[PDB]
Parts: structure tokens; sequence; C-alpha cells
């Protein structure tokens, strides 16, 4: 009834910011950062 | 008037004058401003272009109005003098493919 | 455990009163439809077996209290869809028709109207 | 051609994974609980990547 | 009440199209093609 009356339902807003250029926005970059973190931690546990 | 009315579906009626070539359209009982004048001996195919927004899109109605002859009386030379609307099996819907 | 969306702080715009209009009317229309199908007749006295009901007077002839409760679920529906934040915009033809401007029950059939895929998703969010 | 390219940053930091895993594997196989073969396979797949 | 003589002497023909409810009318065109 809203549509036939002509009212236009839509989303509350559209995307505020597109982080597409960000390499950090990748799954792979964050996951390999996390490996940097656990591998460096493993290096220092191995030192201990 | 606009919008959707279910007392009757949106009914655009096409009127063709084979003797003058005047193409006039009637929408919901009132004549539209758009009119076309065609050349003599022009063969005109009834046509409807539509994009489907519902399972039921449109319907060809082969009826007649006051003082206007049915489509079969012009399509078929055998029924040239028959005011009763007809849909012989030869008539069928075609689509561009 | 259900915690539905709060709408107490939400408020309606004055533009959607025109939407409440004709839709409370359509609701009264379909109610009259199915009840007259059951046999309900416009008798001011109220009797179930006799099927005499004083409420098939048109939406205009109804009294405001009976106009209430009819609009109530629609009010909560609009307040909810606003609590979802969903922006509602009204086209030019909507304004043009508004400027254009015994009971006869006529029902508006909207079954053949089809919504889009995302629109179906929002309808599902409504239903849930 | 459809896609799926790692960024150059992805690639040098993968090589950095290679460097640290080499540092760990240098002279620590005895300390590792017999998984030295697993480190060998890991640096192998890194070596191809 | 249509005039039989006019119907028999006329060359004007008619067909009509019912756009069903729920079908968006601006997406529907009706007329003639060659």
């Amino acid at each position: 009834f809203l549509q036939i009356n002509g009212y236009a339902v839509s989303r509350g807003f559209k995307d505020l910011e597109l982080d597409t250029p960000s390499i950090e926005k990748r799954f792979a970059y964050s996951f390999l950062q996390q490996l940097i973190r656990y591998v460096d931690e493993a290096h220092q546990y191995i030192l201990e | 008037p606009g919008q959707g009315r279910n007392n009757n579906g949106l009914e655009i009626g096409c009127v063709v004058d084979a003797a003058s070539g005047l193409l006039t359209f009637i929408a919901n009982g009132k004549e539209l401003s758009t009119y076309y004048q065609v050349e003599p001996s022009t063969k005109l195919f009834p046509a409807v272009f539509a994009q489907a927004t519902s399972p039921n899109v449109f319907q060809f109605e082969l009826g007649r109005i006051k003082n206007v002859m049915p489509l079969s009386a012009g399509l078929f030379k055998s029924e040239h003098k028959n005011p009763v609307p007809q849909c012989p099996p030869r008539l069928h819907v075609q689509f561009l493919s | 455990n259900p915690q539905p969306v709060d709408t107490s702080n939400i408020t309606i715009p004055e533009k959607l009163e025109y939407f409440i209009n004709k839709y409370a009317e359509h609701s009264h229309d379909k109610w009259s439809m199915d009840k007259l199908a059951n046999g309900w007749i416009y008798g001011e006295i109220y009797s179930d077996s006799s099927k005499v009901q004083p409420l098939m007077k048109p939406y205009k002839l109804l009294s405001e209290k009976e106009k209430e409760i009819y609009r109530w679920p629609i009010k909560e529906s609009l307040k909810t869809m606003l609590a979802w934040g969903w922006r509602i915009e009204r086209t030019r033809e909507g304004d043009s028709m508004a400027l254009y401007n015994g009971y006869s029950p006529r029902a508006i059939d909207m079954s053949n109207v089809t919504l889009s895929r995302d629109l179906h998703a929002m309808a599902e969010m409504m239903a849930e | 051609c459809s896609g799926g390219h790692a960024s150059n940053k992805e690639k040098e930091m993968v090589t950095s994974l290679f460097c640290k895993l080499g540092v760990l594997v240098r002279h620590r196989i005895s300390l590792f609980g017999n998984d030295a073969t697993s480190i060998v396979n890991c640096l192998h797949i890194l070596g191809q990547t | 009440r249509d005039d039989y003589d006019f119907l028999m002497q006329t060359s004007t023909y008619y067909y009509s199209v019912r756009i069903f409810p729920g079908q968006e009318p601006a997406n529907v065109w009706v007329g003639w093609i060659t």
C-alpha cells in the first residue's frame, strides 16, 4: 500500500566511507599481520 | 488521475481509422492528446511493449466500443461485416526474439 | 527471548497522516468484506446469530474511538519502520493526487503487486 | 584474469614470515617437539610462494 | 444503441489493453508497429 501510494521506502543512509584502497581492509593483510604477531611471539617464547 | 485503481485495470484503447490513417488513443474513457497520422496502405500490427513487474502483465482485449468496429472485422475479410468481436485461432501473440 | 524494537521515543511526521488516511479506510473495507461474506448485516443492534453489526457505516461515519484501534497497528508499524531508520519519500504524483482530491464496500486488490528482492528482505524484517 | 592478486605489501610481509620462520628453524629442531618436519613443509610452501 | 448503418459504413477499428494491477504502467507501452 505504501508503494502503490507512492511513498519510497529506503535505507536509513548509504555507505559513509569506502575503504576499498585500504590494503588493511583485506582479510589477507589482517590475517598475515596476525601471523607476524604470533610468529614474533613464538620467537620470543623460544628465546625464553 | 494516476496511481492504481482496481475498479478496472488501466485500459488504453487504440482506435485506427483505415480510411484516414488517424491513430487515436483512449485511456479510461478519455481521449489522449497523442495522435498519429500514417501513410496510405500502411500495415499496422497491434503491439504492446512491457517490462514484467508482476506475474500478470497485460491483456489484449479484442472488444469494441460505441460506433467503432472490432479488430477482427478489419483483420479478416470474411468477418468484414460482423460487429461481434472475434478472436479466430489464426490470431496469436508474437514476441521479438 | 524476544526484545522487539522500542518505538516510544520515536514520533511520526505529519506527512504520514495522509498515509493513515485511506488505509484505515481500506482496513475497514476488508473487514466489512469478510464479515459480510460471513453474513454480517448493517443493523445498529449488535447480535452475532442475527448478523446485525452497527460498524459497517463507512470510515467517515465511524466515530473517532472506533477510528482508533484501527489506525493503532499501522501507527506502530510506521513508528517501527522509522525506528529502523528507513527513509520514506513521497513522489510528485502523490502530491498531485492529494491536490486532485447505505454503505458501498469496494475492496482494493493489491495481490498482484510485487516487491523487489531487497524489498522482500525488508518485508521479512517487518514480519520477524 | 578474473582477479585474485595479492598486493605487493602482502608479498613483502609474506617474505617477512619466511625470514622469521627461518630464524626460528635455525638450530632449534631438537627444542621443537618433533614438528621440525612441519616447519620444513611450512618454509617449503613459503619458498614456493 | 450503436448505429448499425454507421457500423456497416465505417472503417474504424478498435482494440484495448488491460494493464493488470501491480504491473507498473510506465513500463508498458501500447500502440501499433509496422
